[PDB]
């Protein structure tokens, strides 16, 4: 309909643009909606334990995996894809 | 460890990230999650940008009957992108669902002439394969290379009945005479979210050598690599929900115990082979 | 912050559920403060762990974890190593003793193999407790497929009847995945959720562990038709929607009267 980020081409307030994402927040909340929470603790920085076999013939420590691997090396850096 | 630039990148990553049509529920999400809208702010216009434009956004320009292709490659760089086909310039607006304010784009017209025979000749493989689909090509310069850029979107979104779908597709045809290269991805994506959460992410990765002749021809050379190209993946896809449903599905849990009656509760709680 | 959770959890029903691991944890670095409230509310694939001492696997979960560490439902032991990790009483972790046995029974009987581990834990008026079930099919196979079944339930007691309140909440997440040239890489996967309650009678012929049993095994049979059906049914429907090999039979006359309606009605309203 009408469009203008402050300048306004229009004659009009126009007060409308991507504000609408801010609002002034609801003190107002559930708190508690229902009974579970099981609190306990966490905070350590730690996580090992992987499965075993699922994915295909690939991994270990590979982290070659990406269009033209070659960079400032060649002539040029044309590349099929993108 | 910790700081408001980590956050702010988390936050678009999750907003990038949203399934098709649920951009929106994502953005409250993070919104509330994040709970600073300053910070939100600062990368909200980038996310939106770029959802988009991976998403294949068709957008409706003010009265072209327009059905266009935001992405990357019609990404003007000022905020507003190209219309190849109308060859307009129309500035997009993120957060509401119009663009409008369009600019006319008088072009180059180099690799135009290829650019409009594929355009309208993958414009009729669309209609006649994706119910609600919308292509886009672009002729374009990339680094002295000519190369047509086709993309195509297709989806179908049914909140109310908790889910949603798209089809993108994108061939990058370059070309070098006599014979060209090809390179596309195929990708498609399903949501399911009735008391559950089920998707479906798939993609193709395609390279093909092309021989190039004229224009309307290598035209109808290209729709066609593509058709056969699409209509494989689509094949392979069908074919994998039938094994997955019929045999590794099978393989995981039965439907009914060996035994083949509902398990006996009161002989598994006592009886024992010895102890 | 409960509208924070709901945003959580909501947020977590969007994002592909591939990535449950990763989005998880960024999800907690967002709001650090909902940590644990996360760890137990967000379903994740189901970890492996190797209980050495008694050489068997068993499952992680939010139930038996403390810390950094888990349970293991065969030792009784945390790993890594923990000096005084919350355990059972001597009296639960008995029963939790033999519901492990009669799931592992329940496992092989349904699903031929796999991993199964059950944990429970003593509530205010009664007990809790969740029901762990992993199998994987042939790894020789092109399509490979995961099944994770998490089964929590709560047992409310009566002080007069031996009658028990039951509710069952279970969540079985499916995964399935090829990388085949045809296909490329297809990757579907995710979770559905069912809820379930029930008055019960708990007597010597049918006790806790049994009506619990009885519960789970038609809860997993009824999510399993389910699964069928929204998988290989309703995610293939909308595939087949959203492009079709054989030329659409193009119709001109629907969509040429559609305009026609169309902008009488805009220069009407708004």
């Amino acid at each position: 309909g009408s469009w203008g980020c402050v300048r306004q081409e229009k004659r009009s307030s126009g007060l409308i643009s991507e504000l609408p994402s801010e609002e002034g927040r609801r003190l107002e909340h559930f708190t508690k909606l229902r009974p579970k929470r099981n609190k306990k603790q966490q905070p350590t920085q730690a996580a090992v334990c992987t499965i075993s076999i699922l994915p295909q013939d690939g991994e270990q420590n590979g982290l070659m995996g990406r269009v033209d691997e070659g960079v400032d090396e060649f002539f040029t850096k044309k590349v099929t894809g993108c | 460890r910790v700081s408001d630039e980590e956050k702010v990148r988390i936050a678009a990553k999750f907003i990038t990230h949203a399934p098709p049509g649920e951009f929106n529920e994502v953005f409250n999400d993070v919104r509330l999650l994040l709970n600073n809208d300053n910070l939100l702010r600062e990368g909200a216009a980038h996310a939106f940008a770029q959802y988009n434009m991976d998403q294949f956004t068709p957008v409706k320009i003010e009265g072209y009957d327009d059905q266009v292709l935001i992405t990357e490659h019609g990404d003007l760089g000022n905020g507003r992108f190209l219309d190849p086909r109308n060859k307009i310039s129309f500035k997009f607006d993120h957060l509401r669902k119009e663009a409008s304010d369009p600019q006319p784009e008088d072009t180059e017209s180099a690799l135009k002439q290829w650019r409009d025979a594929c355009d309208s000749a993958l414009r009729a493989y669309v209609k006649d394969h994706y119910p609600n689909g919308f292509c886009t090509v672009y002729g374009k310069s990339i680094d002295g290379q000519q190369t047509i850029i086709a993309c195509i979107e297709s989806h179908q979104f049914q909140p109310k009945n908790f889910w949603n779908g798209r089809w993108r597709s994108e061939w990058k045809f370059t070309i070098t005479p006599p014979t060209a290269q090809v390179a596309a991805v195929l990708k498609i994506q399903v949501h399911y979210y009735e008391d559950g959460n089920v998707q479906l992410v798939s993609h193709k990765d395609i390279q093909d050598s092309v021989q190039v002749s004229s224009d309307v021809q290598t035209a109808k050379e290209f729709i066609k690599i593509i058709e056969n190209a699409e209509n494989e993946y689509q094949t392979a896809i069908s074919e994998n929900y039938q094994t997955m449903s019929d045999t590794t599905f099978k393989a995981l849990r039965r439907q009914l115990p060996v035994t083949r009656t509902k398990i006996d509760w009161n002989k598994i709680l006592s009886y024992k082979i010895g102890k | 912050s409960d509208q924070q959770l709901d945003c959580a959890l909501d947020l977590m029903r969007r994002l592909p559920p591939q990535q449950i691991e990763k989005n998880l944890s960024d999800l907690i670095d967002l709001v650090p403060s909902l940590c644990e409230d996360l760890l137990s509310s967000v379903d994740q694939p189901l970890k492996i762990a190797r209980d050495k001492v008694v050489g068997k696997d068993y499952l992680l979960c939010d139930y038996n974890r403390d810390g950094d560490s888990y349970r293991s439902p065969w030792s009784n032991k945390y790993d890594p190593p923990l000096e005084d990790g919350a355990m059972p009483s001597a009296r639960l972790r008995k029963l939790e003793v033999e519901a492990n046995n009669a799931f592992d029974q329940y496992r092989d009987l349904y699903f031929e193999g796999g991993v199964s581990s059950v944990y429970l834990w003593d509530l205010d008026h009664g007990f809790a407790g969740v029901i762990l079930i992993k199998k994987a099919g042939d790894g020789s196979k092109k399509i490979k497929g995961c099944w994770d079944s998490i089964h929590v339930v709560e047992v409310q007691e009566k002080s007069s009847g031996r009658t028990a309140h039951y509710k069952l909440t279970s969540t079985v997440m499916l995964w399935l995945q090829t990388n085949k040239t045809g296909s490329g890489t297809m990757n579907l996967g995710g979770s559905l959720t069912r809820q379930m309650e029930k008055d019960e009678t708990v007597s010597d012929s049918s006790p806790h562990i049994a009506n619990i049993g009885r519960l789970v095994e038609d809860m997993e049979n009824k999510i399993r038709s389910t699964l069928n059906e929204i998988y290989f049914g309703k995610t293939k429907d909308i595939v087949n929607g959203l492009r079709s090999i054989d030329a659409i039979p193009d119709n001109q006359k629907y969509k040429q009267l559609q305009r026609e309606l169309s902008q009488v009605l805009t220069q009407r309203q708004i």
